């Protein structure tokens, strides 16, 4: 979440050269300067003779974006006699694969042909070419004397590649043995020191390589993918493979021991045909020391909603556990034909929280099929499965599709701000791009009030302006950020108060600040990294106790803090973050104070009674009637009390009875509201406790239709209260004479 | 009594035709002057009113031809001339039956493996292709065929790209003659032509690649999406029968070849009859084949040998809509499933109407294999050949209209017989044929009498001017 | 002069190291129960775009048909 996206680093390379196929960090142990690695397996080199012999570019980051070709090879095709050439440089997709240690890089051909060294031949060994800063070497393992088909002929080694810990190289090779495929170790100082020009098939000590095996498992394609961890007790790196066609097409994931190359664990796919093994990983994503297996399967199709498959592509997540157990879950894609599982490129610690995270990319996901990757956080019970940054592609296909995210590598800071970055090759638009991920603030804020239970009439706050000694309340809130990785020590942050949160829709509001006489108050704080919980105090006033609508709706009270973002390390403005899964903002509640019985609240009892006093009316005439309401309240106090009395469409109101002092003066309306009209009479806010009511209403009844019968009334008493805030409908009738 | 008759048409035949199916004009003098002219033929008679003066045509539908529908020219729609005699403002039901009876066009497109690997199944899969053209020639009589080649990706590893006697004789390694590789072949357009598609068929020979799989799905989807190319009919039922005897590549596996572009769908087979991006497009995927055989209508068909039935009835698992039968000397197994497949073809009868008088207006009653009528529809659906659906039609006119003759044609979709009616408006009555011109008989007036009763020109508003 | 390599096969007589009556063969992969196979019965899977070696029905080896 904390990958910047709005100015990453872009590079071009050349039109049709395929920049950005295989990407990589370049990190010298004797320099303080970092590169980016690029392939650009058909790009055009200066070799006299070859075309689209492709090239590895080391692109400088610090300024101008500059990109260099690295000069592994500068000599064209070797004769083997006069005229015979003794290999096939052009076309041979160098760069393909480019991986880098400290100081050294493996750049391979996987399409290197060679002419063998007994007939005439055209046979895609494959070749690399290992660079240690100042030596560049020739590493051709499957050049050797087995050539054929059913040997090392059509190997293509270097179709995957990796480095080991032991300062080893994996190289896969796919066609061996009929496309069964092989997988060959080696030590880097064993390459250096046995290298020799003249000798093609150099025969190296201390090689590991998978053998050959029965025919049932031709066209496995082992060594497509590559990928280095532990996964038994001692401290050397594991092989892990990806075999795509194993099983029946069904796909396999060869373990091998990094020790004598014994196989240790196998992963099988659940659907054929969908590429279990294109991509694999290997990365401890629960941060216990035990590497997890991360395999895409980019092709596997689903059940959608309407049960018809659809490909969307997957990824099984493998947890290691102390013993040889594998816990797998799996991660379907989210878009149709995107390719899901096309590419995992672990990223290491991105927001440095304590678990390495991962970057799986979908090249041919999102709008117009530009692109997506998605970066999912890991956690101590594994991965969490919905993402938590998106990366679009943002270059349109000229003649293919730009394949955003077909590579992927992370887990380097190249920017010393303490969090690794992440290098994405869309080789469709020939562009690599650097994202930088930000520094992320873990902000611990803090919201006290006192006492939330509020008093109206406890009144003894002082005012400005005019002093009515009216009933007031604290609010403090604190604030801590701290953040890991390169950020200044002070950070900027404002925080906005919000009173009467919840039930600010154009109502009124009965929380208002001492001083500032607002709901709203906002502050800016100048907070350090690792300080103390800045606290400040703020006095709130409520209103008067008979002037907001009720006090049952507890008043909540709304924070709302965010970063200053001006806050750059001094390279073209890299912003930090908020962590993604903290709250952003935080709200308590404050009540009212109303005795309301020991379980803190008022249960009323609300009864109603009417009596007639004339029995009889007469149909001609406009007879003034007057009914006798008594409204009591026998339970506790009733909040926003009013009767309603629901005349018919026949009569009308006159007014209330004041001519005597029996009866009482109750403020009444008229109301027509939602096809019913009614009177209203106001009861009291609240309405206390043993309250009895007494009041007479006057009428003017004119029968609509002459067989009525009768005239009917509804009466019944409601209050705002959560529990027993209506009174039992009683109908009162009034017949017709 | 008083009716809309009697408030209506009392102004002179025409209108009161005009006016209710059920209205009914007396034309007899001895009526006197009073009593109403249009009403009830019951009413008329009571008025004792001339039985021969009074005009009431009654709308009926009148059949001309009814040969009975064909069985198995066929006669596929009956009747198939009815004559409609509709009175202004009237509305008349008609029956008709139509029985599906002519055969189901099918198109058969023949993939061919011819990799080298299928030299000892040439025989075969040529044997199946004729027999599949015999077969579907003795269970349909509508009948077009055509097939295609592929063998795999013209590219290395899978070709001979050396030594240069290798690029057009791939078995030059092993001293023998093969064809050059190709990577999709469209040999032979769809024709109903039988005996040329045998004799192209019998034509092929296989040619060699390196590796086992093959670029079969590439070639399944060129024949799906290059319509135009195939052959391929918009009304018909389209079978792609593909035969192949080994594994096959699919999607992602052109990166050991240096494809890395994914299939888009497209048509790429020009007019050299060769898949074009077969060298820069990779092989397509079970979700996009599944896609544009859907999208397509064509139904796949898997003649796999024997040691690959499994492989393939597992794909066929993954693409719904898909069968797998085993290639081998004898064809029963590729048959029977291209059998199923033309029993599994079900027929709509959709009713439409052509150059339909806007006075006119229909209604439809839709007696489908259910035996329940619903109103309102006129397209069954499933049906079969020699089953039969029935529609109850009825016809109203607004008013009616100068052409005193209108005919529009009944026609379902896809159907070669058609209905045609004859739509003879009365809009008159037979004894306005005998009018009088003016004046004369209708009294010292200048009026017009026609029908026994007389109406007056401007100004005379009289009975008899 | 033998026509079982290993003396011990039961489809060649011990006494004269010929074929023993009812049997035409005694090892290969078109021998079954020391008869020859079907004619046309695949006994050899070949690796890449290779056609199935058969069983020529009169001989107990399979044929070079590469
Ligand atoms: C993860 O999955 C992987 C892939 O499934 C597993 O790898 C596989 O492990 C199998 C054992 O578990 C292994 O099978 C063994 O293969 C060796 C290969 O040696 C052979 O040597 C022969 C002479 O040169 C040649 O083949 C002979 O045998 C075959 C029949 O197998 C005949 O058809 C041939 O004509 C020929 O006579 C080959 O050159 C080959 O190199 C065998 O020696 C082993 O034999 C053992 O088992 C048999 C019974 O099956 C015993 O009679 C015999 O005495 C031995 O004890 C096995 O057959 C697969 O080759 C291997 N495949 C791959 C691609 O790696 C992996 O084990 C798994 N790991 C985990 C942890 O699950
Ligand atoms: C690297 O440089 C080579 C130069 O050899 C480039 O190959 C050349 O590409 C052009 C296309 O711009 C080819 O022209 C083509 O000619 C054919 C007729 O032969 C025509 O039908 C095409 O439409 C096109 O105009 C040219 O033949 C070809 N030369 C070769 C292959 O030797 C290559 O494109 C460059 N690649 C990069 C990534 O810079
Ligand atoms: C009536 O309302 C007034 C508000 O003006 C209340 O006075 C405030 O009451 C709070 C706690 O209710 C007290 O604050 C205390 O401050 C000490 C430090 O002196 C601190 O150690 C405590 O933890 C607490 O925060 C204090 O009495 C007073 N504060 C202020 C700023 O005025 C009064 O308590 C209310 N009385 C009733 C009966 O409701
Ligand atoms: C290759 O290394 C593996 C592990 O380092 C060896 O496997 C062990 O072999 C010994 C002796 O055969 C057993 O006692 C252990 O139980 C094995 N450990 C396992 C299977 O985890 C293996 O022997 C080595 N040599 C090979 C495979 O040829
Ligand atoms: C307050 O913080 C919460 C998260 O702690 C956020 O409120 C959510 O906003 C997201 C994004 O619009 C919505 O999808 C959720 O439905 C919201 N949830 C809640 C509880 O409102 C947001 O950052 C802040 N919201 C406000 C109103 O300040
Ligand atoms: C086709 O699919 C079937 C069903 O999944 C496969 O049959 C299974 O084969 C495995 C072999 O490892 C057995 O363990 C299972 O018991 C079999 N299940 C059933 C239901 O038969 C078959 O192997 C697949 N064939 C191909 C060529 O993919
Ligand atoms: C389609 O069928 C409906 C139902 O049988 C027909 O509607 C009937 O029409 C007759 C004659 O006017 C009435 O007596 C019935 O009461 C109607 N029934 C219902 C349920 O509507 C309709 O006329 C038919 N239409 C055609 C074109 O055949
Ligand atoms: C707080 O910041 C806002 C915006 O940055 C500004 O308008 C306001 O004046 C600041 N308040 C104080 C007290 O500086
Ligand atoms: C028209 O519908 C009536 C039922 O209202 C039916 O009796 C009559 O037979 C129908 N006409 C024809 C031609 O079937
Ligand atoms: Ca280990
Ligand atoms: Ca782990
Ligand atoms: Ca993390
Ligand atoms: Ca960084
Ligand atoms: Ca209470
Ligand atoms: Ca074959
Ligand atoms: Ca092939």
């Amino acid at each position: 979440f904390n990958l910047d996206v709005d100015s990453p680093a872009e590079y071009s390379g050349p039109e049709g050269s395929y920049f950005g196929f295989a990407v990589d960090f370049f990190v010298p142990s004797a320099s303080s300067r970092m590169f980016l690695l690029v392939g650009a397996p058909k790009a055009n080199t200066t070799q006299p003779g070859i075309v689209e012999g492709g090239q590895v570019l080391k692109c400088d980051w610090s300024s101008t974006r500059r990109c260099q070709p690295i000069e592994f090879d500068a000599t064209g095709n070797r004769d083997y006699a006069k005229d015979d050439p003794l290999e096939f440089k052009s076309h041979q997709w160098f760069g393909a694969s480019v991986r880098s240690k400290q100081d050294k890089i493996l750049a391979c051909a996987p399409l290197y042909h060679w002419r063998t060294e007994m007939k005439q031949e055209r046979e895609p060994v494959g070749t690399c070419f290992l660079q240690d800063g100042t030596k560049t070497v020739e590493y051709a393992p499957c050049r050797s004397q087995d050539i054929d088909a059913d040997g090392q002929g059509f190997c293509q080694g270097g179709f995957s590649i990796d480095f080991t810990k032991a300062d080893r190289v994996l190289l896969g090779g796919p066609g061996s043995f009929y496309w069964q495929g092989q997988l060959i170790s080696d030590q880097v100082a064993e390459i250096v020191s046995k290298y020799d020009p003249n000798v093609y098939s150099i025969k190296y000590n201390n090689q590991l390589a998978t053998r050959t095996a029965q025919a049932i498992f031709d066209d496995s394609y082992l060594g497509y993918s590559v990928a280095v961890g532990d996964f038994n007790g001692d401290g050397i790196d594991d092989f892990v493979s990806g075999v795509p066609r194993a099983a029946r097409t069904l796909g396999m994931v060869y373990i091998y021991d990094g020790k004598n190359m014994s196989s240790l664990y196998n992963f099988t796919g659940e659907q054929m045909a969908a590429y279990f093994g294109f991509s694999v990983a290997a990365t401890d994503i629960n941060g216990d020391d035990y590497a997890d297996v991360f395999i895409g399967a980019p092709l596997f199709m689903d059940r959608g909603s309407d049960g018809k498959l659809q490909e969307v592509g997957q990824v099984s997540v493998s947890l290691q556990r102390a013993s040889g157990d594998f816990q797998t879950t799996k991660l379907n894609g989210f878009e149709v034909f995107a390719r899901f599982g096309s590419a995992i490129a672990p990223l290491g610690d991105l927001d440095q929280d304590g678990f390495n995270d991962i970057a799986i990319a979908a090249p041919y996901g999102g709008e117009d099929k530009k692109g997506i990757v998605y970066i999912f956080n890991g956690r101590s019970t594994g991965l969490n499965a919905v993402p938590s940054q998106i990366l679009e592609g943002q270059w349109a296909a000229r003649s293919m599709p730009p394949s955003f995210g077909y590579s992927m590598k992370g887990a380097t800071d190249i920017d010393k701000n303490g969090y690794p970055d992440l290098i994405v090759g869309a080789f469709g638009v020939d562009r690599a791009i650097l994202y930088r991920a930000r520094p992320v603030i873990t902000v611990n804020a803090g919201l006290e009030v006192y006492p939330s239970i509020l008093n109206q009439d406890n009144k003894t706050c002082s005012l400005p302006g005019t002093a009515l000694k009216v009933s007031c309340f604290n609010v403090r809130f604190c604030l801590k950020a701290d953040g890991k990785g390169v950020l200044p020590r002070k950070l900027n942050f404002q925080v906005e108060l919000l009173l009467d949160k919840l039930k600010q829709k154009g109502a009124i509001r009965r929380a208002l600040f001492l001083y500032s006489r607002s709901p709203s108050h906002s502050k800016n704080m100048t907070i350090s990294r690792g300080g103390l919980m800045q606290c400040e105090e703020l006095i709130a006033y409520l209103r008067d106790e008979s002037e907001f609508r009720d006090k049952l709706t507890p008043i909540t009270i709304f924070m709302e803090y965010r970063l200053d973002y001006r806050t750059a390390a001094d390279t073209t403005g890299l912003q930090p973050i908020l962590n993604q899964f903290t709250p952003a903002n935080i709200s308590r509640q404050a009540h009212i104070l109303l005795d309301c019985g020991e379980d803190n609240v008022c249960k009323p009892k609300l009864e109603v009674s009417v009596d007639s006093d004339q029995k009889k009316i007469y149909i001609g005439d406009d007879n003034p009637l007057t009914l006798i309401v008594k409204a009591q309240n026998q339970g506790e106090g009733a909040y926003e009390a009013e009767l309603i009395v629901s005349i018919p469409l026949q009569a009308d109101f006159i007014g209330v009875v004041r001519n005597n002092e029996a009866l009482a003066r109750l403020s009444c309306a008229f109301k027509t509201e939602n096809q019913t009209r009614q009177v209203v009479c106001d009861l009291g806010n609240p309405m206390k406790a043993g309250t009895q009511l007494l009041a007479g209403l006057r009428f003017s009844v004119h029968q609509q239709s002459e067989m009525d019968t009768s005239v009917k009334f509804d009466l019944q008493i409601q209050s705002s209260n959560l529990f027993d805030k209506v009174s039992p409908v009683v109908s009162h009738k009034v017949d017709l004479a | 009594g008083p009716n809309i008759c009697t408030t209506r048409g009392v102004s002179s035949c025409q209108q009161c035709l005009a006016v209710s199916p059920m209205c009914a004009w007396c034309s007899d003098e001895a009526l006197p002057l009073g009593s109403p002219r249009c009403d009830l033929k019951e009413n008329l008679l009571k008025d004792n009113c001339a039985p021969e003066s009074i005009e009431f045509p009654v709308s009926e539908a009148r059949v001309l031809e009814d040969r009975p529908l064909s069985d198995k020219q066929v006669t596929q729609v009956s009747p198939q001339r009815i004559a409609l005699r509709l009175r202004p403002d009237d509305s008349k039901n008609f029956s008709i039956q139509v029985r599906q009876v002519e055969d189901y066009p099918v198109d058969i497109y023949y993939l061919m493996d011819l990799s080298y690997s299928m030299k000892d199944d040439l025989w075969s899969i040529q044997n199946l292709g004729t027999k599949l053209a015999t077969q579907m020639r003795k269970l349909t009589s509508n009948l077009r065929i055509g097939f295609g080649a592929f063998v795999d990706k013209p590219v290395s590893p899978y070709m001979y790209i050396s030594p240069p006697e290798a690029l057009e004789n791939p078995c030059y390694d092993m001293k023998t003659t093969c064809l050059p590789m190709f990577g999709y072949k469209h040999v032979l357009t769809l024709t109903d032509q039988v005996t040329r598609f045998n004799e192209e068929v019998k034509k092929q020979s296989v040619s060699r690649n390196r590796d086992a799989p093959e670029g079969g799905f590439d070639a399944i989807m060129q024949a799906t999406v290059c319509d135009e190319k195939i052959g391929w009919r918009n009304d018909a039922s389209h079978l792609l029968v593909f035969t192949t005897d080994a594994k096959t590549h699919i999607a992602l596996d052109g990166r050991l070849a240096g494809i890395v572009q994914p299939n888009d769908g497209q048509c790429h087979v020009g007019s050299d009859n060769h898949y074009s991006a077969s060298t820069t497009m990779d092989y397509p995927s079970l979700g996009l084949m599944t896609e544009k055989l859907s999208q397509k209508n064509i139904n796949l068909i898997f003649a796999v040998t024997e040691n690959v039935v499994n492989l393939y009835q597992n794909y066929s698992e993954l693409i719904p809509g898909t069968t797998v039968g085993v290639l081998s000397m004898d064809s029963s197994n590729v048959l029977q499933l291209i059998v199923d497949a033309y029993g599994k073809i079900r027929s709509k009868v959709e009713l439409e109407v052509r150059d339909l008088p806007e006075e006119l207006s229909l209604s439809f009653n839709a007696t489908c294999l259910n035996n329940e009528v619903i109103p309102g529809l006129k397209s069954c659906m499933g049906l079969k050949i020699g089953d039969t659906v029935s529609f109850s039609i009825e016809a109203k006119v607004r008013g009616c209209p100068q052409e005193k003759e209108k005919s529009f044609t009944i026609k379902p979709v896809g159907f070669k017989d058609s209905l045609i009616v004859q739509v003879t408006f009365d809009c008159d009555c037979a004894c306005q044929a005998q009018a009088e011109p003016n004046s004369h008989r209708c009294n010292n007036g200048n009026g017009t009498f026609e029908c026994g009763v007389c109406r007056c020109g401007p100004g005379w508003l009289g009975s008899q001017c | 002069e033998c026509d079982c390599s290993s003396p011990e096969n039961p489809c060649c007589d011990a006494a004269t190291c010929k074929l023993r009556p009812g049997a035409q063969c005694g090892e290969g992969l078109c021998c079954e129960q020391c008869k020859f196979s079907r004619a046309g019965k695949i006994c050899r899977i070949p690796r890449g775009d290779m056609p199935d070696d058969r069983c020529t029905g009169q001989s107990a080896d399979c044929p070079r048909y590469h």
